[PDB]
């Protein structure tokens, strides 16, 4: 998904590089939805950019290739999948969550989002009266978007 | 008189532990998933 | 069943080899839902050669020694509350339903198969220990057989 285009909006500077930490969100704007653990193993598997500062596109475009494979595997998952995955958090199978529940997978597990950003996607967001929500509409409406 | 009745209940810990183990890897799998998704998508509603 | 085993096998399979290595096999029937003791694990390894002699297992190996040993995996799902009351009497003699933290981890690593601190601290996590370092055993029981 390497692209030119996208890699200059990211260079503001037209300096031909952008910064390393700024990898993560180049692969997810051309595409990919890495978690943040594999592009820092991409960058760690390459000894050569132990002291690099800045990527340029050629960098970038063969740290894609090495690990295409994976990266590819992070666009496969489709919105069921999510939702299947989502039923370890409801073992009743009752198809809903609580937002204290999903506020803690959010923030408290993984590679954690903060409270502004959960609160973000809750905003509109239905909530009952037993305060628990449809995590497989909740699922489709942050996807499907 | 009680090293039967305790080995059996250290087997059934050993088979909570286990299960316990996988069902909170499960949990965090999923958070990790869903929160890459989130990114991702989140980035390029903001990129373009 | 299989669907959700078969994800159990893949989490397991951390390299995606489609294999497991076989020091991996009694926490596998463990996550699956058995209690196999470590002892019925080797011996049913070292019944089979194919399996003896391999270094890791693929899940239709693993679904077919479970079908061969069908019976004695199903026979330690069978525990009982009250299986284990009595092992609980001797640390608590006033029978007040309750024991401390402190004698659980006792009988837990000091008799019977010893599990170690690790394994007794990683089960606390999932127990309802008061404030009072106490625990309710014929809860913790129930929860611990819960499944």
């Amino acid at each position: 998904r390497a692209n030119k285009d996208i890699f200059t909006l990211f260079d503001k500077k037209g300096q031909g590089a952008i910064a390393k930490d700024s990898l993560g969100d180049y692969l997810r704007a051309i595409g990919y939805n890495p978690t943040n653990q594999l592009v820092q193993d991409i960058i760690n598997a390459d000894s050569s950019l132990r002291d690099a500062s800045s990527l340029t596109l050629d960098q970038i475009t063969g740290l894609i290739e090495v690990n295409e494979k994976e990266l590819d595997a992070t666009t496969k998952a489709k919105t069921e999948d999510f939702v299947k995955a989502f039923q370890v958090f409801d073992k009743e199978s009752t198809g809903k969550v609580s937002v204290g529940d999903l506020r803690y997978m959010l923030t408290g597990l993984g590679e954690k989002l903060t409270d502004a950003e959960v609160d973000e996607l809750l905003k509109g967001v239905e909530v009952d009266s037993n305060g628990e929500i449809d995590y497989k509409k909740f699922i489709e409406d942050v996807l499907r978007q | 008189q009680i090293s039967q009745a305790i080995k059996y209940l250290q087997n059934n810990i050993k088979g909570f532990i286990i299960r316990q183990r996988v069902n909170d890897e499960m949990k965090v799998n999923c958070a990790t998933l869903l929160q890459a998704a989130y990114r991702g998508h989140s980035i390029r509603a903001n990129v373009f």
